[PDB]
């Protein structure tokens, strides 16, 4: 019935001291049946990076549309796209379909290339723009992981500190959810390097 | 009724020219001079207001345009059909541009949208050529500053400096003269008042002559105060007063 | 230039006249009615010897009562064909029964003037009338055996007996004397085969000509070559007979 | 539902489809094969709304025997498997969408990889060691996760099969009569005509 | 919400004689219950020797026999004035009918005449076109009273030869024009009797060789 | 309704009623359900009466137009595929048909399709479609050989049509029987079954239950 | 009415020839030459600007080489607006190919794809024929390296060398005399200097002059890179290869 | 001069003519006569049909519009049969939406209109047909005389086609005496074959050669050919 | 919107545009086809106005439209593209609904009747092609060779050839085929097509490619030595005497 249980899934994003970090779990089921453990939820065009939740369907649409989209700006431009563009183009993609939504909840981090100022965002399914600076929920578990991150996070923590801080707001929060975890990745980004990171969490 | 002329009226003809292109640029060859230079720190187009009567209110009559807050244009050729390239520029660059990514297109893709309209001219059905020549200037954040040229054709250049219309060659060989990679933006102001005397016959002053200049932000053309990233247009037009005073130094 | 629905000041189509041009040029085709049925023979009139003649089809069935043979530029006749077979069938469809022959027709010249570059009366989308003429030959309950002759121009003739093609002036003089409204099928058959041979530029054989008949009793047949064969060397024997 | 199962081995992905049409009351068919050749190297199973089940995979089949045609080459199974996630994509939000499922089983020769794909009607694709579609899973996809080695054989792989097939003859409500297996490898699609008792 | 259909009751009968059919109809129209009139003419000479009639809802019966009397009309047009036959008509009538199949004439129609051999011959038809060529048929309010009836008296259904242990059924003997008449009066007088719906008034066409003909009989107002 | 089709040695049984309702009222005792789509086609209707008539007949109009155009009789799985394809167009509008098209031809051989609404088309030997399938599946099912002789063969056709007129409410009138050869169909005439019945129970000793 | 001043860009003429098309052949037989040579370790494409001054921008200007796609790249011979109008629809037609099979799309493909475009301009709807010729180099795990070309009749070849634009029959000449199927892409890149050299109509090639471009499998990798070489750079190779 | 402005209908040379129009018209005066006469009970038409050979027929020139209305043609057939099937939908619209009979001034009205419309806009061509239309509506007898141009008038009596000069004197000489031919159809037929024979000159009408047409007071517009035309001979 | 009629007749009742068609045709390079007793070859003439191609990806001149039917053509090269593309929609379209695949009278006719389609429609000029097709009809043995023109005619040939001094090689045909004996082998067959191309090529072991096609989908185009081979074998034939 409601396309955004169908799948299940969770994404978080959060700033830290010249860096972000943006995080997934790996399930997609079909209600109470666990189908894959490998779907990943997290997609990089140049150094931005959007997560996305939601039905299965049009996460995997939306990225080929994105990647579509970057692809020629990126020849047009001679340049690639920056966090704060991007935005405003997974923005008017997604209210370019008001009427006959993609049913999901995408995530956009990265650092400027210019300004090396971190940057994160969330929508809702048909645009709306969330720009916290803190950190962005999305997903089956978003109540449990805006709990989390409310507690442990913490303004300018250092890459390291900020890998263990999101991935126990990640953890936490999927283990309270039914249709979230199967496994979890995790990417922290900086301005000259991004390491990803697999998680072992509970398989049930 | 019902437009029946889907076919081409430019064709090639057996030499390999395209007719209505070149006659094009037989009408942009009988316009006013206009010109654009070229500094380190800014750019200026200029043109003549060759007022059609002392009757008539020049001031009503703008040949620089103002597309988005840090690019203008200037033409030569045909007046009406500039008008109308502008009025679709601007608008091209919020349907195709700012209504998609929130915020201006930088200086060559909006030269290359006008470019597109203008080589439409040139193989739709049913229309002629524009009898147009342009001069865009404007600056953004990745390309800083840039000048370009948009012919009939639909072709467009980059250029340090240049000068279209009835004088180009004279102004373009006295350019070439004048121009160097270390121009302050003054100084460039200063050689396109220069140039634009030996194209200008009768009076040479504020209210004969136009030009603007795309240069540093002007937080007091913005409209309003509260948030620090928005600094205002870096677009320009001179004043009549402005002009004057730079002639005195001429 | 000048339009395709233009008239010439003596009130006829530029286009319409200079098609039935292009109709003289082309193979010719024959058709005799008799109270036993209607003959249709045609010129194959192959270009090289390499050709394999029976592929050439310049007869085909309308419908069981209803047979035709083309003259001139014969790719134009496809289509005429698939609306006639189509307007056939259909009427088949609609009332459980054969459609007339001089119906089937009608429909087939309506299709003729539908031609120009935007001519105010409907949507004639076609370029250029049709450069073919046809010889529609068939039968029904109200009016027995039946031959027509369908023009570019619209308009279609009942005949008792027709030629078209190249050699059509000529056949047709001849068939002017020859025909008589007591012929029997067999008799239609030579006369058929000997005004072919007289017109046709090569020697007539089963290889470059070809006939078929329509009957009431078995409807549209194409004579195979064995069975023409036959009939050549029948009408032979009795021209030398005298 | 009809029974639409797959699992890919070490050098081989085996297709193993439910043999009866079942209308209401009556089984109309006990013979029936779910699934239609894409390539001489891709397989694609499929199940769900009546008609539209066949309609959809010999649509399929068409557009990738064109594309083979066009340029005289054989588009690789992740391709394949794309271009028939997108197709169900745009039917999902159509007016009247396909109702169906499919698994695509194909072996990559640049590759020299076997490759299993379940897709179902909305567009959602993953790529497997194992799959199926409906009801099935709920009762193979744990002997599977308990049974299954990568490193497997097309023989292992069959008795691995015929293990699931039993778990489903004794626990589903259903008589699907059987199923056809296909196997699916670098030298092309056979089929294992013996398997009413292997 | 608005409901494009309504029911206007009537009843028509047709029987096909050995060289003649007749289509008969009560005169009476009805809404709910109130009679909207006791004499409006419900079946129509089409040409051709063709008598028709399309029961149910009278605007859609209406607007059905209009369409087949223009169909008649064109026939001759397009067809060098070649008549009609009753098989023709019929399934001329499946195509009116089936092209509103997914917004029906909601009627029952019957037409009757003569085939081509001179035989008596009556159609029925389903309100989307499916159609039969039959003895007799019974349409309308009280087909369910009548049909009954007509298979017992005109096909001599459950009637066997007496003494024969039922074993030898009683012949199929035709019905002369003044035998069937008398069915259908008959009919009408019981519907009449057992269906509110029906009575004021019985119009009978008759087809033969020569052509229609038409009588006329009361029936109780109540 | 009631209609059969099955495949053996001696080619194609074609067996149908004749009962026509609406509702529990009884319109028609006497209906063609099979239509001879041409000399060597048969085609057989269930559910919606005018839809089967209608889109069989103009099936029938396809296949004329096919050897016209090809000079060549259509094979049964593309005269079954024009009715399938034409009836996937109109999905879900409201069409309803069960049907079968049954021919002959050499490069086939003796070929049955069904074909329904749904969009459904299936080859195979045997067939049972209507509101009393079930009844003469039961019959035809404990019956069948592939080496009947054709006169055995149209028997039990009749005798399973028989089977569901008797016990399917809305089954009945007449049976009417066919046989298919390459050289095509061959009717085998109307049975009622008022008298089909009483004659099958004697004969047969079937029928057990029913006092006579 | 219209008719009267319709030019008839689609007959043929009485020898079968295309009017418009053998016209933009001419019109491009006077654009500035491009040159595109095929080596067993990548790909070169070359081109001569044609007109320029002290004042044209050479740092923000490119008017005869396009990336189509990060794997295929165009030179230009004709109307660089008509070009870049295809060239536009070639980008879009690639973006579309890798979101139907998630694969990059096979050179080919775009190339014929792009003609077939060309071509209809030449059958139907009255309209002017586009006034280009392509050179296509790209990459593809299919045939490798390739190159092709495309002119205004919407016909497509492959080659191993070719020019188009001005005197391209002194150029295939030279070309025709020096190149060596074992040949390697630093070779290439001296033989298209060396044959644009001697057929400029310019007095010396010099490096504001210029566009260059190049295809290679940076061994160190195992990708395909595309270098459209900056001004500083066509000085440098300019020098080297001994053209100073 | 002419050669220049007779390219298409949409021209006018500089006389205010119109060419093609004028090239249209002459398409009629090419056709086989026809002639047409009425009383005050009784319209009728009479026509002479064209053979191509001695082996062909003679192709109608006489076409039923309604049971009050019908035409004869000459000129172009197909633009005959265009105009009458137009004809026939009018008089069609006419009784099922109103139950009204056509009136002939009307059908005249809507011909003018119809022909205009090719005469005035580009890539259509004028029909090249002339048409009679009699019929017998609530006002009585009608005859009308169709010209491609547009212009459509109702006469007594009058003839077109080739020679049609001559029936057309003929008539307006015998004006007072037909135009009395009230209740004898018989007569106003005659009245009418010997104005028709009055253009005659090539052969003499035989019986598959003459066509007549009669409407009335108490005759649906009905056609005579062959035999049923022997009896004026 | 464009709907100008290209394609109409002229006084003498020609059509210009479909005769000026044919005349690219006559320009095209040579194309020969021959039928043999089990089976068909198609030959063609490579042109030599610039020579440094790549063999591999240059667009060959025959063309599959479906496993068992292939098509070679004279005339513009991207024309013949658009009717190779509908042809081979149309192959597929067939098996989609028919459950067969196309016999190649039927491809023909299809091909033949978009040609006659672009000769009397508004805003399109006739191909400039001619084609030759030729295969097996499915689960048949006997071969199948057919030649359409910008008219749209067609008809099938024992042996055909079209383009550039057809007329040469057509007499060469003429006089060297003989129906009572077809080229009982696929050998003497490829020989017969070898020879006459040389008729006009003059010396070209790279201007002359082969496609043999047998019955059940067996097609296969030969290497430059396979025919070098034949050439070879043929200059002898003649200094042999």
């Amino acid at each position: 019935s409601d396309p955004s249980s169908i799948n299940g899934g969770i994404v978080v994003a959060m700033t830290g001291k010249d860096c972000v970090a943006i995080a997934c779990d790996l399930r997609l089921g079909s209600q109470s049946l666990g189908v894959s453990n490998k779907f990943e939820k997290i997609f990089h065009y140049g150094h931005v990076f959007l997560g996305i939740t939601g039905l299965a369907t049009d996460v995997t649409t939306l990225n080929e549309m994105f990647r579509y989209k970057t692809n020629l700006y990126k020849l047009k431009e001679e340049r690639a796209i920056e966090p704060e563009t991007f935005t405003q183009l997974v923005s008017s993609s997604l209210y370019e379909r008001r009427f006959g939504p993609y049913f999901v909840g995408p995530v956009v981090a990265g650092i400027n290339s210019k300004s090396g100022k971190p940057f994160i965002a969330g929508f809702d399914l048909i645009g709306c723009i969330d720009e916290a600076k803190d950190f962005i929920v999305s997903g089956t578990a978003s109540d449990q992981l805006f709990g989390m991150c409310e507690s442990l996070y913490e303004p300018n923590l250092e890459p390291e500190d900020l890998f263990e801080t999101i991935s126990q707001a990640l953890l936490n929060a999927a283990d309270r959810d039914a249709l979230s975890g199967w496994g979890a990745v995790v990417y922290i980004i900086k301005k000259d390097e991004v390491v990803k990171r697999y998680l072992k969490m509970r398989q049930d | 009724m019902t437009d029946r002329y889907s076919f081409s009226l430019t064709t090639f003809s057996p030499s390999g020219k395209l007719g209505q292109i070149d006659y094009a640029l037989t009408a942009v060859k009988q316009g006013v001079t206009s010109l654009g230079i070229k500094a380190t720190n800014g750019v200026v187009i200029a043109t003549e207001k060759k007022s059609s009567s002392p009757l008539a209110m020049s001031e009503t009559l703008s040949k620089v345009s103002l597309l988005t807050p840090d690019i203008g244009a200037v033409y030569s050729g045909m007046g009406p059909d500039y008008r109308v390239l502008v009025d679709k520029s601007r608008k091209v660059a919020h349907t195709s541009y700012k209504r998609i990514y929130g915020e201006y297109p930088p200086t060559k893709l909006l030269v290359s949208e006008v470019a597109k309209i203008m080589q439409e001219a040139t193989q739709s059905g049913g229309v002629r050529p524009f009898g147009v020549s342009l001069l865009i200037a404007g600056h953004d954040e990745f390309n800083g500053f840039s000048l370009y040229q948009v012919d009939p054709s639909g072709s467009y250049f980059p250029w340090k400096a240049t000068a279209i219309g009835k004088g180009s060659v004279a102004a373009k060989t006295f350019l070439e003269k004048r121009w160097n990679d270390e121009l302050e933006l003054e100084d460039a102001i200063h050689i396109a008042l220069l140039t634009l005397k030996e194209s200008v016959e009768g009076e040479f002053n504020g209210d004969t002559i136009e030009l603007a200049i795309i240069g540093d932000e002007n937080p007091d053309l913005l409209g309003y105060t509260g948030i620090p990233t928005d600094k205002g247009p870096r677009f320009r037009k001179l004043t009549s007063q402005e002009i004057n005073d730079r002639l005195e130094a001429l | 230039d000048r339009g395709v629905s233009t008239f010439s000041p003596e009130g006829r189509l530029f286009q319409v006249e200079y098609s039935l041009e292009a109709i003289k040029l082309g193979s010719t085709a024959i058709g005799i009615a008799t109270k036993e049925g209607v003959v249709l023979g045609v010129e194959k009139r192959a270009t090289s010897p390499l050709l394999e003649s029976d592929s050439i089809e310049k007869i085909v069935e309308i419908d069981r009562h209803i047979g035709c043979a083309m003259s001139g530029l014969t790719a134009d006749a496809r289509s005429m064909i698939e609306h006639a077979r189509t307007a056939a069938v259909t009427h088949n469809l609609y009332y459980d029964e054969d459609i007339n022959v001089e119906s089937l027709t009608q429909s087939v010249c309506d299709l003729a003037l539908r031609f120009g570059e935007g001519a105010s009366g409907e949507e004639r989308l076609m370029s250029r009338p049709f450069g073919v003429a046809l010889l529609i030959a068939g039968h029904d309950a109200d009016d027995g055996y039946q031959l027509f002759h369908a023009e570019p121009s619209g308009t279609f003739y009942r005949y008792n007996a027709k030629a078209i093609g190249s050699g059509s002036e000529g056949a047709q003089a001849e068939l002017l004397n020859e025909w008589h409204s007591s012929l029997t099928l067999k008799e239609a058959e030579l006369l058929v085969l000997k005004i072919l041979k007289q017109v046709m530029e090569e020697k007539l054989d089963e290889n470059n000509a070809q006939l078929s008949c329509i009957t009431k009793q078995d409807g549209f047949k194409i004579y195979d070559n064995e069975k023409t064969a036959e009939l050549i060397k029948e009408l032979k024997e009795k021209e030398a007979a005298e | 539902m009809d029974i639409i199962l797959g699992i890919r081995v070490q050098d081989s992905v085996i297709l193993a489809s439910s043999k009866a049409v079942t209308r209401g009351i009556s089984v109309l068919k006990d013979s029936d094969d779910k699934t239609r050749q894409l390539s001489p190297h891709t397989l694609m199973s499929f199940a769900g709304e009546a008609g539209d089940t066949v309609q959809f995979a010999e649509y399929i089949q068409a557009n990738i025997q064109l594309y083979s045609i066009r340029e005289d080459y054989e588009l690789s199974p992740q391709a394949v498997s794309s271009f028939v996630r997108q197709e169900l994509a745009k039917s999902i939000r159509s007016r009247r969408p396909y109702q169906v499922n499919v698994l695509i089983g194909g072996y990559d020769k640049k590759k020299n990889k076997p490759e299993l794909y379940q897709i179902d009607y909305l567009g959602t694709k993953v790529e497997l060691p194992y799959g199926a579609h409906g009801y099935s899973g709920f009762y193979t996809f744990s002997l599977l996760d308990h049974h299954y080695r990568p490193d497997m054989t097309t023989e292992e792989g069959l008795d691995l099969l015929k293990l699931c097939v039993q778990e489903l003859e004794k626990r589903m409500p259903m008589d699907f009569k059987g199923v056809i297996v296909k196997i699916v490898d670098k030298d092309g699609i056979r089929q294992v005509d013996d398997f009413q008792a292997q | 919400q608005f409901n494009p259909y309504g029911d206007n009751g009537g009843t028509i009968l047709g029987i096909a004689g050995e060289d003649f059919a007749v289509l008969a109809g009560d005169t009476r129209n009805i809404t709910d219950y109130s009679i909207n009139s006791r004499y409006e003419p419900k079946v129509f000479d089409c040409g051709d020797n063709i008598v028709m009639s399309a029961n149910g809802f009278a605007a859609d019966g209406d607007a059905l026999v209009k369409r087949f009397k223009n169909s008649v009309k064109w026939y001759h047009f397009d067809h060098n004035d070649k008549k009609l036959s009753i098989n023709s008509a019929a399934r001329n009538i499946q195509h009116l009918l089936y092209g509103k199949r997914f917004f029906p004439y909601y009627v029952h129609t019957i037409i009757a005449g003569l085939d081509e051999d001179g035989k008596g011959a009556v159609y029925s038809f389903d309100p989307v076109g499916s159609y039969e060529r039959e003895q007799c048929r019974a349409g309308g309010a009280a087909a369910s009273l009548i049909m009954p009836f007509l298979d017992n008296q005109v096909n001599f259904k459950n009637q066997y030869e007496p003494g024969t242990n039922g074993k030898v059924k009683k012949p199929l003997k035709y019905l002369s024009v003044e035998e069937v008449i008398k069915l259908v009066r008959d009919s009408f007088t019981s519907a009449t009797e057992r269906h509110i719906q029906v009575g004021d008034g019985l119009e009978i066409l008759i087809v033969t060789k020569d052509g229609v003909r038409k009588e006329f009989y009361e029936l109780k107002r109540d | 309704t009631t209609t059969l089709a099955f495949r053996f040695q001696g080619g194609i049984i074609v067996a149908v009623d004749s009962r026509a309702t609406a509702g529990n009222w009884v319109a028609s005792q006497t209906v063609k359900k099979v239509i001879e789509i041409n000399p060597f086609l048969l085609g057989t209707m269930a559910g919606g009466a005018a839809d089967c008539q209608f889109w069989e007949t103009w099936l029938g109009s396809q296949c004329r137009l096919h050897e016209l155009r090809e000079k060549e009789r259509i094979s049964v799985a593309a005269a079954s595929k024009i009715l399938s394809n034409l009836v996937y167009q109109y999905k879900g509008a409201g069409l309803s048909m069960g049907t079968m098209i049954c021919g002959y031809t050499r490069k086939e051989g003796p070929t049955i399709y069904y074909v329904d609404s749904d969009g459904t088309r299936l080859k195979g030997d045997i067939f049972c479609v209507g509101s009393g399938q079930t009844f003469a599946y039961g019959v035809l099912d404990s019956n069948y050989k592939w080496d009947l002789s054709v006169e055995d063969a149209l028997y039990l056709g009749k005798r399973s049509i028989l089977a569901a007129a008797h016990r399917d409410a809305y089954s009945g009138g007449s049976v009417n029987l066919y046989h298919v050869t390459e050289d095509g169909w061959i009717y085998h005439g109307n049975h009622d079954v008022g008298e089909l019945f009483w004659k099958v129970k004697e004969e047969e000793g079937s029928f057990n239950n029913v006092i006579g | 009415g219209s008719r009267r001043y319709d030019s008839r860009t689609t007959i043929f003429s009485p020898e079968g020839r295309l009017y418009q098309v053998e016209y933009a052949l001419e019109s491009i037989s006077h654009a500035g030459t491009a040159i595109g040579i095929m080596a067993s370790d990548g790909i070169v494409l070359a081109a001569e600007r044609k007109v320029t001054s002290t004042l044209l921008e050479q740092d923000t200007s490119t008017e005869k080489l396009y990336k189509l796609n990060d794997k295929i790249a165009v030179a230009v011979a004709g109307l660089t607006a008509d070009a870049e109008i295809l060239i536009n629809t070639a980008r879009i037609h690639a973006q579309n190919y890798l979101k139907t099979y998630n694969e990059d799309i096979p050179v080919e493909i775009l190339v014929r794809r792009l003609s077939d475009i060309k071509q209809g301009y030449t059958q139907h709807g009255g309209l002017r024929p586009f006034g280009v010729s392509f050179i296509y180099a790209g990459y593809d795990d299919r045939y490798g390296y390739q190159l092709y070309t495309s002119n205004p009749s919407g016909n497509y070849t492959g080659w191993k060398a070719i020019s188009v634009g001005a005197n391209t029959s002194a150029a295939q000449t030279l070309l025709q005399m020096d190149y060596k199927d074992d040949m390697k892409v630093d070779d290439a890149i001296e033989l298209a200097l060396k044959t644009l050299s001697k057929t400029t109509d310019s007095s010396a090639l010099t490096y504001d002059r210029l566009e260059f471009a190049t295809i290679r499998k940076g061994a160190n990798d195992g990708e395909v890179y595309q270098k459209i070489f900056k001004p500083q750079e066509i000085k440098d190779i300019l020098v080297k290869t001994g053209i100073t | 001069f002419r050669n220049n402005y007779d390219g298409d209908t949409v021209t006018f040379s500089p006389t205010g003519r119109l060419f093609q129009v004028e090239y249209a018209l002459e398409a009629i005066k090419q056709g086989s006569v026809t002639v047409g006469l009425r009383s005050n009970t009784h319209a009728v038409l009479v026509a002479l049909k064209r053979n191509a050979d001695e082996l062909s027929s003679y192709q109608k020139k006489i076409i039923k519009c309604d049971e009050h209305m019908g035409l004869s043609l000459a000129g172009l057939a197909p633009d005959a049969r265009v105009l009458s099937n137009y004809l026939r939908q009018q008089c069609n619209y006419s009784s099922l939406v109103f139950n009204r009979k056509l009136a002939v001034e009307r059908a005249g009205h809507l011909l003018c209109d119809k022909a205009q419309k090719n005469t005035q806009s580009y890539g259509g061509r004028p029909y090249g047909v002339g048409l009679l239309i009699i019929g017998y509506d609530k006002s009585g007898a009608h005859l009308l005389e169709f010209q491609p141009s547009g212009n459509v008038t109702e006469l007594y009596g009058t003839a077109i086609g080739a020679r049609s000069q001559g029936a057309k004197t003929y008539l307006e000489r015998t004006l007072d005496t037909f135009i009395k031919i009230d209740g004898n159809p018989d007569e106003l037929i005659k009245a009418g074959v010997e104005a028709i024979s009055q253009s005659l000159r090539d052969e003499s009408l035989t019986v598959d050669n003459l066509s007549i047409a009669i409407v009335g007071k108490d005759t649906p517009f009905t056609i005579y050919d062959g035999e049923a035309v022997a009896k004026y001979i | 919107g464009y709907d100008r009629a290209l394609s109409i007749f002229s006084p003498d009742g020609h059509i210009f545009q479909v005769e000026y068609a044919l005349e690219a045709v006559k320009r095209g390079t040579c194309a020969v086809g021959v039928k043999g007793k089990n089976c068909v070859v198609l030959g063609c003439e490579r042109r030599s106005t610039l020579k440094l191609q790549d063999t591999r990806i240059t667009p060959s001149k025959v063309s599959k439209i479906d496993s068992h039917v292939v098509l070679s053509f004279s005339g513009l090269n991207a024309d013949s593209r658009i009717l190779i593309e509908k042809a081979r929609v149309e192959a597929q379209s067939h098996r989609l609904t028919l459950e067969d695949p196309v016999t190649v009278e039927y491809l023909t006719r299809y091909v033949a009747g978009v040609q006659q389609r672009y000769t009397q429609s508004g805003g399109v000029r006739p191909f400039g092609v001619s084609t030759l097709i030729a295969g097996f009809d499915p689960r048949d043995d006997e071969p199948k060779l057919y030649q359409t023109e910008p008219s749209g005619i067609y008809s099938s040939w024992s042996a055909q050839t079209i383009g550039r001094n057809s007329k040469t090689v057509r007499e060469f045909l003429e006089k060297n085929y003989d129906r009572k004996e077809p080229p009982a082998t696929v050998e003497e067959c490829v020989k017969l097509t070898v020879r006459s191309l040389l008729e006009v090529v003059q010396t070209g072991a790279k201007n002359i490619e082969i496609t043999v096609v047998k019955p059940d989908s067996d097609i296969v185009a030969l290497s430059s030595e396979e025919i070098n081979q034949y050439v070879t074998q043929i200059e002898q034939e003649k200094q042999e005497q």
